[PDB]
RNA sequence: CGCAAGACGGACCAGAGCGAAAGCAUUUGCCAAGAAUGUUUUCAUUAAUCAAGAACGAAAGUCGGAGGUUCGAAGACGAUCAGAUACCGUCGUAGUUCCGACCAUAAACGAUGCCGACUGGCGAUGCGGCGGCGUUAUUCCCAUGACCCGCCGGGCAGCUUCCGGGAAACCAAAGUCUUUGGGUUCCGGGGGGAGUAUGGUUGCAAAGCUGAAACUUAAAGGAAUUGACGGAAGGGCACCACC
């Protein structure tokens, strides 16, 4: 069954982007995907996505550019430790220069880069580049 | 059989026909001459060989046109040919006979046509 | 290195059916595996027709049929040219084929 | 690929796809673009001027080229109702 | 429209289309053809969109012009039923020719005889032209091609759907190409009609 | 699949064919009707698809049976459908 | 020509069906059961997968009966061979079959855990539903019915494909794996010693489960490639081959 939502979401569009798609539907959706799909956005990883209202929990279409090489999922939610921030970004990104690192903190769904700026931490949820 | 050409001496017969076609004949005994004048061959019998199979050949292409080998005046005796028109072939005769839906298909296409309705029956498959 | 995807011969939805007795060695192959070969002829032959038309009452008769669906392992219908080893590819064509329906006039 | 001062270093910038935003990298020789004529409006008279589309290897061998043509020609015209 | 006017439909050529029988189309669509199709007429048979079939030819043979060297445009064809039809091509708008059994090693490969640096390739048919078409993605080279509803569509960048099944729908289509690159970049002038009857494409065969 | 739809906006007779699950968002493809038998003149209202015998308001009458799908209606009967 | 016994359900019968798997083809009736579909029915998280525990589990074998037609693990025979305890012939055993208990294993192979999503074309076929001023079959029209064409689910599959995977053979799953992170469970760490020793456990028995070491040894092994070679198949060619 079912055990993260997310995960599939990511999934879906990375093999969007691989095909030479310029949209995806996704489902089901979720605030934490409408989150990290928002924090994509923001960066312009991805163009405007659409929230369809089913009676039911809810499909979003994304329109994608191609900017994309991967956006990933971390499954389980590990906490991060303000100095295994800088430990992650390593492993899982490019260059230490760009791509994102996007966790959940207590003060906020966002890119490792404001978590930094804020100065908060907490357990990592994904990536992208 | 025993006497299969080999390419040595096809490939002349194929060379001089190509370069030498109005020149070269019907009858062995002349080309075998020919051969002297446009063509330099060592030895006798292998200018014989070839003066013998392009004498082959000149014989069959004097008898329909061969396989491989094109010569100006071949060339030409095609394009001639290669012209033919009538009265003309469609006409259709007045009136097309349609099979409909290619009816509606001119219906639906905004024009005029003449016409004939005899299009119905399904229609299986294999 | 699996050769044939089919493995033996066509099972695929079931993991077993019951087996026949090969016309040969009387051997014992599953009938999914298994070459089978109908075999539909005269009572009479080639020659016979004439002397058997002749010599018969009736007003034409005409003919019965011996019928016999014929089956045999793989040894046997290899050794005997009922099926003969194709190359790695001619092997993938199931199809079947010849020119003529040979019947009289054939090999 | 700016540099210290601004400079602009390594040794060149490839072209990109004109369907899926996506380098054309440099040895993929399966890959071409499309130059369009312009026309002196009115019609016929091939002016210049292209205009012009490349599209990756990638779009071309998975049997688009040529839709992805369509969009480019239509939504920039010429190509109408399509 | 688009590039302005004229250049739209003209009934004088839906109405050879339509006579050429070029719309018919495949009982197998295919499913990167689909735009193409109008609709599907009872007892299996497709009707393509003249007027798409119309405007994509158009595109085409813009195309073909821009080219600058005329003669570095192949026009191609190994069926019966379009070779008359390229040799005319090539004799009125620069264009050389490739028919027959194409010859593998022509585009990539220098010492060949046949060795071609096309700028562009059109094709008539994309299944018994595969190995131009194959060769053509060996070396950066786009092409325009004769597609009927199941045609593959790998390596081609317009199509320009037809029968292809044959008849005229073959003549016409090279016919109206190269009707409509003299006209653009060329010198036809006044978007009006032909002195060359359409015929003149169109494949010859036997005697008895 | 040739990177061309606009998921968002989907056509109506694509959509139409699709599951009733497999739907843009989803909605049913199963309708109701009001139901005639000249005998009576009043008329009840009976879904596409049944299981339950329908009877009419008094006469033991009929006014379908069921199946594996929609509710075969029963000989000398009219339907509208019908509502939003 | 009849009749008895026991056995078994041929042809029809398929890259066809069902069943968790093992497995399952005569008729008909009863008994409950299982999936798919349809479904604007009902519940509101019931749920995914699993140490321990447990159900089923082809064959042989074992316990006691029935039964032994057929064929036949052993034996005795006739041939063959230099040897033949074999293959081959014959006689023929337990056994095959059936009932009530054991037993728990099969290249029990799809040699491929199970569950969920996503990524690709076409045409079959079992089945359900849906649609057609399509065919044919009827009555006075029907309700019928079987088909053709299309659509959609969920089956077993197939076919063709420089997506992509893999060492390749191959693989639409063995894809989405260095750009390595959807859930969970199991087993392996060179080859032999070894499924062996030893203790435990289960078994009437035969045996099954768990499972070492000492020592031994530098390759064991996989895949593809190519010859050589064949009492494998189509091939040829020559009186150093036959005719």
């Amino acid at each position: 069954v079912r055990m993260n939502v997310l995960a599939d979401a990511l999934k879906s569009i990375n093999n969007a982007e691989k095909r030479g798609k310029r949209q995806v539907l996704i489902r089901p959706c979720s605030k934490v995907i409408v989150r990290f799909l928002t924090v994509m956005m923001k960066h312009g990883y991805i163009g405007e996505f659409e929230i369809i209202d089913d009676h039911r929990a809810g499909k979003i279409v994304v329109n994608l550019t191609g900017r994309l090489n991967k956006c990933g999922v971390i499954s389980p939610r590990f906490d991060v430790q303000l100095k295994d921030l800088e430990k992650w970004q390593n492993n899982l990104l490019p260059s230490r220069q760009f791509g994102f690192i996007v966790l959940t903190t207590s003060a906020g769904i966002m890119d490792h880069e404001e978590a930094r700026r804020k100065h908060t931490g907490g357990k990592i949820l994904g990536f992208f580049f | 059989m025993g006497r299969v050409r080999t390419k040595t001496v096809k490939k002349a017969a194929r060379v001089i026909i190509e370069k030498y076609y109005t020149r070269l004949g019907n009858d062995f005994h002349t080309n075998k001459r020919v051969c002297e004048e446009i063509a330099i061959i060592p030895s006798k019998k292998l200018r014989n060989k070839i003066a013998g199979y392009v004498t082959h050949l000149m014989k069959r292409i004097q008898r329909g046109p061969v396989r491989g080998i094109s010569i100006k005046l071949q060339e030409e005796e095609r394009e001639r040919r290669d012209n033919y028109v009538p009265e003309v072939s469609a006409l259709d005769q007045e009136i097309i006979e349609v099979d409909p839906d290619t009816k509606e298909m001119l219906k639906l296409l905004d024009f005029g046509s003449l016409s004939n309705l005899q299009v119905t029956q399904p229609t299986v498959g294999m | 290195t699996k050769k044939r995807r089919n493995n033996g011969r066509a099972k695929k939805g079931r993991g077993h059916v019951q087996p026949i007795r090969c016309t040969n060695c009387a051997c014992c192959v599953p009938k999914d595996k298994a070459i089978k070969k109908f075999v539909i002829r005269n009572i009479v032959e080639a020659a016979a027709v004439r002397d058997i038309s002749e010599v018969s009452v009736f007003d034409a008769y005409v003919l019965p049929k011996l019928y016999v669906k014929l089956h045999y392992c793989v040894s046997c219908a290899i050794h005997s040219k009922v099926v003969r080893n194709r190359s790695r590819e001619a092997r993938k064509d199931r199809t079947p084929p010849p020119r003529f329906r040979p019947a009289g006039a054939a090999p | 690929m700016q540099s210290n001062a601004g400079e602009f270093v390594d040794l060149y910038v490839p072209r990109k796809c004109s369907a899926s935003n996506r380098i054309i990298g440099a040895k993929d020789h399966a890959s071409i673009p499309m130059n369009v004529a312009e026309v002196d409006k009115v019609t016929g008279r091939f002016n210049g001027q292209s205009k012009t589309y490349a599209i990756c290897g990638a779009i071309r061998r998975m049997g688009e080229s040529d839709d992805s043509i369509l969009r480019l020609a239509k939504s920039h015209g010429i190509v109408s109702q399509n | 429209s688009g590039a302005l006017d004229v250049l739209q439909m003209k009934e004088e050529d839906v109405l050879k289309f339509l006579a050429a029988g070029t719309h018919l189309g495949g009982t197998n669509l295919d499913f990167q053809m689909e735009q193409y199709i109008y609709k599907r007429k009872s007892d299996g048979i497709y009707i393509i969109n003249l007027k798409r079939t119309w405007e994509k030819l158009l595109l085409a043979a813009r195309a073909i012009v821009a080219i600058e060297n005329p003669a570095d445009v192949s026009v191609i064809s190994s069926r019966n039923t379009g070779q008359r039809a390229v040799l005319k091509f090539a004799a009125a708008t620069g264009a050389t020719p490739i028919a027959g059994r194409f010859t593998p090693g022509t585009f990539t490969n220098q010492i060949q005889a046949a060795f071609r640096e096309p700028r562009l390739l059109v094709v008539t048919d994309p299944r018994a032209d595969h190995q131009p078409l194959t060769e053509a993605s060996y070396v950066n080279l786009p092409t325009i091609a004769l597609c009927n509803t199941d045609s593959p569509l790998r390596y081609v960048d317009i199509a320009i759907p037809c029968n292809n099944k044959g008849a005229h729908s073959v003549g016409l289509m090279w016919w109206m190409l190269a009707r409509e690159v003299l006209r653009m970049r060329g010198t036809i002038s006044r978007e009006h009609p032909w002195e060359v009857m359409p015929d003149l494409y169109f494949y010859r065969d036997p005697e008895e | 699949m040739p990177l061309a739809k606009d998921l968002l906006h989907p056509s109506p007779e694509e959509e139409k064919r699709k599951h009733k699950k497999k739907r843009l968002v989803q909605s049913p493809n199963s309708y109701f009707m009001d139901v005639k038998c000249p005998g009576c003149y009043k008329i009840t209202t009976v879904f596409s698809h049944a299981q339950t015998v329908v009877l009419c308001v008094g006469c033991s009458t009929v006014l379908c049976q069921p199946t594996g799908g929609k509710a075969r209606l029963t000989e000398g009967c009219s339907f509208r459908r019908k509502q939003h």
